[PDB]
RNA sequence: AUUUUUGGUAAGCAGAACUGGCGAUGCGGGAUGAACCGAACGUAGAGUUAAGGUGCCGGAAUACACGCUCAUCAGACACCA
RNA sequence: GAGUAGGCAGGCGUGGAGGUCAGUGACGAAGCCUAGACCGUAAGGUCGGGUCGAACGGCCUCUAGUGCAGAUCUUGGUGGUA
RNA sequence: ACUUGGCGGAAAGGCCUUGGGUGCUUGCUGGCGAAUUGCAAUGUCAUUUUGCGUGGGGAUAAAUCAUUUGUAUACGACUUAG
C-alpha cells in the first residue's frame, strides 16, 4: 500500500502547533523543530 | 558386626589367559601404493600436502619425504588410511631407504644426523623429479576440494 | 534465625516484628515495593504513599483489585495504600536504623539489604451464615523481620584462572605460530 | 581384573504419578489398575523392573573400583578382609566415632585394605 | 589458496524412523554431489564430524566435535545412515557435518 | 549449493513448488520465493475461485477473528500451500518457515541476483499441452488482493531497467568470445583442447 | 469377525452353528479406533522382513511401463463411515 | 520368556521375642533434611554433609494389632478460590 | 584507503564510474625458509549481542505522578489547563 516516503515543514510553526508535541507543556523548554528550523540556515539545503 | 560374614570369599589367585590361535601376517598393501608414487596426505600437520612414497616400514606405515626443499615435509611416517596415491610416479630407483627403520623414529632441536640424511635422500628425488615439466610446482602445491569436485568421481 | 542473608553481620543492623496484625498479603507487597532500597528513599516513600501521592504496586496479591495511574510507575496497572501494613514497616525501618546508628553506621549508605514477611499463627474468630451455619473468620498475622547493610563497590574482582591443559598437537602449534 | 563393567538400565525405576502427587512415592510400585497404561505397557509410558534387566553375575555386586563393598564397624571386622584385599573395598559404618575411624584408617592402610568413606572426619 | 577442503559437505537430514517412532542412535545424512547408493557406496566406512561452537573454553579451544563413521546406504537417492560415538542431539537437523576422506582406497 | 537460493516463482505450479520448496527448508537451504503473482495451479480459473470460496466459507462461527485467516496475496496463499506441507507447530518447522521469504514480484536485494527454476515444479514441462490452467495473479484479486497493477508498474519498472542491464552484458560478453576465440591456434589452446578444457 | 443361519422393513437389533479373536494384549499398519491386517512381548547390538507404503508433512523412486479420466459437486485403498 | 481373575515360589520392609557379633554410641544413638555418592531387575540397602541429643543395629531363629493413594474412609492440619 | 561524475524509493542502504596513490601478482626463470603438531585427533582463522577502559568529534530533553478541566469517565484510560 501507500507510505510516507518523507515530510518537510516550514521553519516558523506557530505555539499552537508546538504546544501539539507536548503533555507537560509550560515545564518544557519548547525546543520543538530549533534544529529543523536552523535547516533553514542556508539557502534551505536540506528543504530543496 | 556391622556385616555378618560371607563364608565363600572367592580364590583372587589370577587366571593365565587361553593360547590365542592369530599371528601377524605382512600386510596386503593395495595395488596403488608402489615406492614412488605421489601421495596427498589427509590428516595431521601436513594435511592436504603433495608428499613422495618411498618405503614401506615394518610398522605398516609409509615411510615418505615430499623433499624438504618442495613443500617443506622432512622424511616422516604417514598411515596408508589416511593417502590418496594419484595415477603419477616419480623413479626411485637411486635412492638408498634401507638405512631408516623403526626405532629411526623413537622420540624418547632437530638431530644433525637426520638433517643431513634428509639432504642426501633430497639430492636423488629433486634430481629425479626436474626432469618431468611441472611436477615440482605440482609437489609445491597444497591440495584442497573445490566447487564442483565430486571426491567418487575425481580421478587420481 | 533472620532468612538467607548474603552480606556482613559487622555492617549490618536488623529489627523483628513478631505476631503484627495486618494484612500478611498487603505486608508482604509493601515490603516487596520497598526491598533493595535506600533507607532514606524507603523512609520518605512510605509518608508519600500514606498521604496518597505514590502506591504499593501489588505484583502477586492482585487479585480482582481496582487499577490506578500511581502504578504507572512501577510498570503495573493495579497498586494500593496499605495504610495499616506502612505504618508497621515504618515502625521497624526506624527501629532497624536506630540499631544502626547505635552500633556506628553512616546512616547514609544505609540500605534495606533483606527484608522478609512471613505468616503468623491465624486468630481465631466465628462469622454466622444463612440456614444457621457458623463459618471462620480468621485474621492472617505477619512475622516481619529486615536488615539495613552499608552500600560497598569493588567486589569482583573475581574468581577463577584458565589452568589450561593441552595435547602435543596444540602445544606444537602454539610453537609453531610463535615461530611464525 | 574384570569384564568392562556394563548396566542394561542405569537410571532409577521411579513409580508412575510419583512426580504428579505428594502422597505417592517415587519407591517402585506395580501397577495393579484394570486400565493402567504403566501395566498395559502402551508406547511412551515409564518402563517396569523386569529380571531380563538383572546385571552380569560377573559384574554384580562390584563398585566402579571393582571391589565389593564390605561394611565395616571395628578393626575385628577389618581385620577379616585381610587376603581379600584385591575383592572387597571395607566401609567404614555410618555410626563409628571420628576416634575409631582415625584406627581403622590406620590399620586399613597397614594391612593395604581400599576404603570409599573417610576423608579423616576433618 | 581460498579453498582449504579436505572433507565433503554433510547434511543431518533426520534419524533413522518409523512413520511415527524415531531411532536417535542411526543419524540419516545427506552428502553434496551424490545421485544413488553406487555413488553413495565411496564413502561406506569414511568418518563423518560434527563441529559446534560452545561460549566455554573447554581444553584449548571452544570448538567441540562429536565423531561418527558412515554404517552403509539409505533409500534410492544417495542417502546414508551415519552412527556417532555420541548420538547427535537433533537440534541439528539441517546443520552441515564433514564426512573426510579417512579410510581410504 | 548456494548460500541463499532464489527462485523466480513465474510460470509454476504452486503445490509441486511448495513440495519442494518444503523439503528445501527442511533440509535447512536458504531459499527466497519472487514473482509469487505469475504461479499457477491445474484446472480453468473458475474451479480454484470456488475452492477458494469453499476455504473462505471456512470460519469460527462464535467469533470469525480467532478462525482460519484467508491471506488473499499470491505470495501468502503460496506461503499457505508451503506452511501445509511442514509441521508449523513444532520449534523445527518454525526454523524451517524462517529460512524462506515469498514476494509478490522482484523488490531489491533480488533485483540484481540470479534466479533459478525447479523443472519438476514447471507448468511447461508438467501439464498435457491442451490442459487449462490458473495465474494466481489472476485469482487472488478476483478474493480480495488490492496490488495486482501497483505490482505490475514495479514490475514493468524493473524490467526496462533490467533489459539495459542486459543489453549492455550481451554487447560486452560479445567482445570477450571474440578475444577467447582469438585466443585458440595458441600453444596453451592446443594444450587445453588436449586436456579437454 | 469371515462362513452357515432363525425372527425382523431394518438395526451398532434379538437368537443359534463351526472356527478365530477381544475380554486378559502390548508392538508395526488401517490418520484416529477392544475386535480388522501383520505379528504376540526378558534386556541390548547387528542384519532381514511382515502388513502398509515411498510428492511434502513422513523413514522410503516427484521410479520405470502400457492405457483410461477433465468433473461450475472430479477421484483417491479392504473391514469403514 | 505376553498376561486380568487366580494359584504357587523366591525375596524386600516394620513392632516385638530367644540366641549370637566380648556389635555401634555423648570424641554423638535414633529421628529428620540433602538437583552428593555407591550397591541391588526390584521391594530396598549402604555411605558423605547438615541439624540433633540418648539410644540403636548385623546375622540365625520365634511371633504379629506388620507395609496404603483411593473407602462422598477417620482425626488433625493446610490450601486455590481471595 | 581516497577522489570523479552519476544511477537506483518496492524493502532503493546498493550498483556503477573516473582519475590517482599505495600493496600484491602463480605470465616466466631464480636463491634461501619450513622438520619434533612426532602415524590421525575441528586442531581452532566465520558471523552476531556487547560493556569496558582509552582519544577524538558532536548535541545539551522529556514523560509520569500530584494539581486542574469535562468534548471523556465503573477503576484505569481519553481530552484539557498550569
Amino acid at each position: 500500500g501507500l507510505r510516507s516516503l518523507t515530510t518537510v515543514w516550514a521553519e516558523h510553526l506557530s505555539d499552537e502547533v508546538k504546544r501539539r508535541f507536548y503533555k507537560n507543556w509550560y515545564k518544557s523548554k519548547k525546543k520543538a523543530f530549533t534544529k529543523y528550523s536552523a535547516k533553514y540556515a542556508q539557502d534551505g539545503a536540506g528543504i530543496e | 558386626s556391622a556385616q555378618k560374614a560371607p563364608k565363600w570369599y572367592p580364590s583372587e589367585d589370577v587366571a593365565a589367559l587361553k593360547k590365542t590361535r592369530k599371528a601377524a601376517r605382512p600386510q596386503k598393501l593395495r595395488a596403488s601404493l608402489v615406492p614412488g608414487t605421489v601421495l596427498i596426505l589427509l590428516a595431521g600437520r601436513f594435511r592436504g600436502k603433495r608428499v613422495v612414497y618411498l618405503k614401506h616400514l615394518e610398522d605398516n606405515t609409509l615411510l615418505i619425504s615430499g623433499p624438504f626443499k618442495v613443500n617443506g615435509v622432512p622424511l616422516r611416517r604417514v598411515n596408508a588410511r589416511y593417502v590418496i596415491a594419484t595415477s603419477t610416479k616419480v623413479s626411485v630407483e637411486g635412492v638408498n631407504v634401507e638405512k631408516f627403520n623403526v626405532e629411526y623414529f623413537a622420540k624418547e632441536e632437530i638431530k644433525a644426523e637426520r638433517v643431513e640424511d634428509q639432504k642426501v635422500v633430497d639430492k636423488a628425488l629433486i634430481a629425479e623429479i626436474k626432469k618431468t615439466p611441472l611436477l615440482k610446482q605440482y609437489l609445491s602445491a597444497s591440495f584442497s576440494l573445490k566447487n564442483g569436485d565430486k571426491p567418487h568421481m575425481l580421478k587420481f | 534465625r533472620y532468612g538467607a542473608t548474603s552480606t556482613n553481620p559487622a555492617k549490618s543492623a536488623s529489627a523483628r516484628g513478631s505476631y503484627l496484625r495486618v494484612s500478611f498479603k498487603n505486608t508482604r507487597e509493601t515490603a516487596q515495593a520497598i526491598n533493595g532500597w535506600e533507607l532514606t528513599k524507603a523512609q520518605k516513600y512510605l509518608e508519600q504513599v500514606l498521604d496518597h501521592q505514590r502506591a504499593i504496586p501489588f505484583r502477586r496479591f492482585n487479585s480482582s483489585i481496582g487499577r490506578t495511574a500511581q502504578g504507572k510507575e512501577f510498570g503495573v496497572t493495579k497498586a494500593r495504600w496499605p495504610a495499616k501494613s506502612v505504618k508497621f514497616v515504618q515502625g521497624l525501618l526506624q527501629n532497624a536504623a536506630a540499631n544502626a546508628e547505635a552500633k556506628g553506621l553512616d546512616a547514609t549508605k544505609l540500605y534495606v539489604s533483606h527484608i522478609q514477611v512471613n505468616q503468623a499463627p491465624k486468630q481465631r474468630r466465628r462469622t454466622y451464615r444463612a440456614h444457621g451455619r457458623i463459618n471462620k473468620y480468621e485474621s492472617s498475622p505477619s512475622h516481619i523481620e529486615l536488615v539495613v547493610t552499608e552500600k560497598e563497590e569493588a567486589v569482583a574482582k573475581a574468581a577463577e584462572k584458565k589452568v589450561v591443559r593441552l595435547t602435543s598437537r596444540q602445544r606444537g602449534r602454539i610453537a609453531a605460530q610463535k615461530r611464525i | 581384573p574384570h569384564p568392562k563393567i556394563v548396566k542394561k538400565h542405569t537410571k532409577k525405576f521411579k513409580r508412575h504419578h510419583s512426580d504428579r502427587y505428594h502422597r505417592v512415592a517415587e519407591n517402585w510400585r506395580k501397577q495393579k489398575g484394570i486400565d493402567s497404561v504403566v501395566r498395559r505397557r502402551f508406547r511412551g509410558n515409564i518402563s517396569q523392573p523386569k529380571i531380563g534387566y538383572g546385571s552380569n553375575k560377573k559384574t554384580k555386586f562390584l563398585s566402579p573400583s571393582g571391589h565389593k563393598t564390605f561394611l565395616v564397624a571395628n578393626v575385628k571386622d577389618l581385620e577379616t578382609l585381610t587376603m581379600h584385599t584385591k575383592t572387597y573395598a571395607a566401609e567404614i559404618a555410618h555410626n563409628i566415632s571420628a576416634k575409631n575411624r582415625v584406627v581403622i584408617l590406620a590399620r586399613a592402610k597397614a594391612l593395604g585394605i581400599k576404603v570409599t568413606n573417610p576423608k579423616g572426619r576433618l | 589458496a581460498e579453498s582449504h577442503r579436505l572433507y565433503v559437505k554433510g547434511k543431518h537430514l533426520s534419524y533413522q524412523r518409523s512413520k511415527r517412532v524415531n531411532n536417535p542412535n542411526v543419524s540419516l545424512i545427506k552428502i553434496e554431489g551424490v545421485a544413488t547408493p553406487q555413488d553413495a557406496q565411496f564413502y561406506l566406512g569414511k568418518r563423518i564430524a560434527y563441529v559446534y561452537r560452545a561460549s566455554k573454553e573447554v581444553r584449548g579451544s571452544k570448538i567441540r566435535v562429536m565423531w561418527g563413521k558412515v554404517t552403509r546406504t539409505h533409500g534410492n537417492s544417495g542417502v546414508v545412515r551415519a552412527t556417532f560415538r555420541n548420538n547427535l542431539p537433533a537440534k541439528t537437523f539441517g546443520a552441515s557435518v564433514r564426512i573426510f576422506l579417512y579410510p581410504s582406497n | 549449493v548456494e548460500p541463499v537460493v532464489v527462485i523466480d516463482g513465474k510460470g509454476h505450479l504452486v503445490g509441486r513448488l511448495a513440495s519442494v520448496v518444503a523439503k528445501q527448508l527442511l533440509n535447512g537451504q536458504k531459499i527466497v520465493v519472487v514473482r509469487a503473482e505469475e504461479l499457477n495451479i491445474s484446472g480453468e480459473f473458475f474451479r480454484n475461485k470456488l475452492k477458494y470460496h469453499d476455504f473462505l466459507r471456512k470460519a469460527t462461527a462464535f467469533n470469525k477473528t480467532r478462525g482460519p485467516f484467508h491471506f488473499r496475496a499470491p505470495s501468502r496463499i503460496f506461503y499457505k500451500a508451503l506452511r501445509g506441507m511442514v509441521s508449523h507447530k513444532t520449534a523445527r518447522g518454525k526454523a524451517a518457515l524462517e529460512r524462506l521469504k515469498v514476494f509478490e514480484g522482484i523488490p531489491p536485494p533480488y533485483d540484481k541476483k540470479k534466479r533459478v527454476v525447479v523443472p519438476q515444479a514447471l507448468r511447461v514441462l508438467r501439464l498435457k499441452p491442451g490442459r487449462k490452467y490458473t495465474t494466481l495473479g489472476k485469482l487472488s484479486t478476483s478474493v480480495g488482493w488490492k496490488y495486482e497493477d501497483v505490482v505490475a508498474k514495479l514490475e514493468a519498472k524493473r524490467k526496462v531497467s533490467s533489459a539495459e542491464y542486459y543489453a549492455k552484458k550481451r554487447a560486452f560478453t560479445k567482445k570477450v568470445a571474440s578475444a577467447n576465440a582469438t585466443a585458440a591456434e595458441s600453444d596453451v589452446a592446443k594444450q587445453l583442447a588436449a586436456l579437454g578444457y
